[PDB]
């Protein structure tokens, strides 16, 4: 949805954010920077689909978050855009 | 002490099936089937270290609720919590 490249740098520009990636409902790598990459986009773009399953949403898109110890994933779809963060605690 | 947000249900998925269910998640097979499919895909993905689920824990964020979803390891265990 319009130009996302300049997102993307200013995002990763928090010291936390390791890595940032978008992709569509197609799983098309439409930009990653850092930690995350092409073997990556496909999974998060069928997670982000899926969790968009568990509601008929009242306008309600969830965020999906993979927790670890030593970070989070963060994905959310806005809009026909999946857009994956990557932060350290 | 801590204010800890209620619970809306649970649910205990053991493959395939629904182990045990209450509240919201009470027999609801569309709930347990897209949970499952999620659930699936995510601890099949890696990151960096193919020996590494990279998740203790899964959670979907909406508006006003959370699912909250661990597994281990055949077993999914998910509690719907009203947000903080």
């Amino acid at each position: 949805a319009a130009t996302l490249e300049q997102h993307l740098e200013d995002t990763m520009k928090n010291p936390s954010i390791v890595g940032v990636l978008c992709t569509d409902s197609q799983g098309l790598n439409l930009g990653c920077r850092g930690t995350l990459s092409d073997e990556h986009a496909g999974v998060i773009s069928v997670l982000a689909q899926q969790a968009a399953k568990l509601t008929s949403d009242p306008t309600d898109i969830p965020v999906v978050c993979l927790e670890s110890d030593n970070g989070n994933i963060m994905i959310q779809k806005h809009d026909g855009i999946t857009v994956a963060v990557h932060k350290m605690a | 002490l801590e204010r800890i947000p209620d619970q809306l249900g649970y649910l205990v998925l053991s493959e395939g099936a629904v182990l045990a269910s209450s509240g919201d998640l009470e027999n609801d097979e569309q709930a347990a089937s897209a949970i499952s499919e999620l659930v699936s895909t995510a601890c099949g993905f890696r990151l960096h270290r193919g020996m590494n689920v990279p998740f203790k824990r899964l959670s979907v964020v909406f508006g006003e609720h959370t699912l909250l979803v661990t597994v281990s390891g055949q077993r999914v265990f998910v509690v719907k919590r009203q947000n903080r």
